[PDB]
């Protein structure tokens, strides 16, 4: 086996099924947590690897590279199709539940309304520390050919929800922004109920598009709060389903489809902590 | 830029 092969074997193979009982009641110690994050290889994709030119000045790191097979490639309308942003699967390995990308930079703002545009998005999460570039107008703004306006915005103490209305020609269609706040990259929120209850303003989202798109999910670099949100929605939803949930097989499955889902052992151990809050919020 |  190459290392690729290995990476790749891992990431398939492994697992920690829990029922939700072991999770609330007798979980894995933090130290075993942290061992266990720390076995998940990156499936990193390095620049060598990436045969795109005029990738790097659409980039905002230089080492976070989108995995070409589950990139999302922009189509001609709006050269090239690049964006630094991959489909990601959902519950069961669902294909294209969710885009997890980077927040967008000035010269890539237009290419973020292509996306959204093009893959029906109706739904953005945004992952930040309130402490990149507005991509969404106080009003109304043009980007590229798109007109972006502003109907509604919402304010409560765990997140903002704006929604907006996206105009290509004479077609309109509504897209619902929700801004998480005092997340910082590389650390975790200090308690898990505002995460929860953010979890609980994207289940309770109304489909809106002709056909169902991709939720976008981002943040600065797009894979460590990006990662964590998606698993936690993931195993919010196994342990509703199922009444037992598989938080290293969630974390694997991510890291296939974009390189460095969860950063850390700490927001890995968050995650556990998130999911047996949950668990104990669960109706009944 | 680098994040990691
Ligand atoms: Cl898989
Ligand atoms: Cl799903
Ligand atoms: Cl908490």
């Amino acid at each position: 086996n190459t290392p690729r092969e290995v990476t790749l074997h891992f990431l398939r193979t492994a697992g920690h099924p829990l029922t939700r009982w072991a999770l609330q009641r007798q979980p894995p110690s933090p130290k075993q947590l942290e061992e266990e994050f720390l076995k998940i290889p990156s499936n990193f994709v390095s620049p060598e690897d990436l045969d795109i030119p005029g990738h790097a000045s659409k980039d905002r790191y230089k080492d976070i590279l989108p995995n070409p097979q589950s990139r999302v490639c922009l189509g001609r309308a709006q050269d090239g199709d690049y964006i630094n942003a991959n489909y990601i699967r959902g519950y069961d390995g669902k294909e294209k539940v969710y885009i997890a990308t980077q927040g967008p930079m000035p010269n890539t703002v237009s290419d973020f309304w292509e996306m959204v545009w093009q893959e029906e998005v109706s739904l953005i999460v945004m992952l930040t520390q309130l402490r990149c570039v507005h991509y969404w107008p106080t009003e109304e703004e043009t980007y590229g050919p798109f007109q972006i306006r502003i109907q509604d915005m919402k304010e409560c103490p765990e997140y903002t929800v704006r929604q907006l209305t996206i105009q290509y020609q004479e077609e309109r269609r509504s897209v619902k922004h929700i801004l998480f706040s005092a997340w910082p990259d590389h650390q975790t929120p200090e308690s898990a109920g505002p995460l929860l209850r953010l979890v609980a303003e994207v289940e309770e989202s109304p489909e809106t598009a002709a056909h169902p798109g991709p939720i976008v999910v981002h943040s600065s670099a797009g894979i460590g709060r990006t990662g964590c949100f998606i698993a936690t929605r993931i195993g919010c939803q196994q342990l509703k389903a199922r009444g037992e949930v598989d938080i290293l097989g969630i974390v694997c499955q991510l890291r296939l489809d974009r390189g460095g889902m969860i950063q850390t052992a700490e927001q890995y151990q968050f995650l556990h902590h998130t999911l047996a809050l949950y668990a104990g919020q669960l109706p009944e | 830029d680098e994040y990691v």
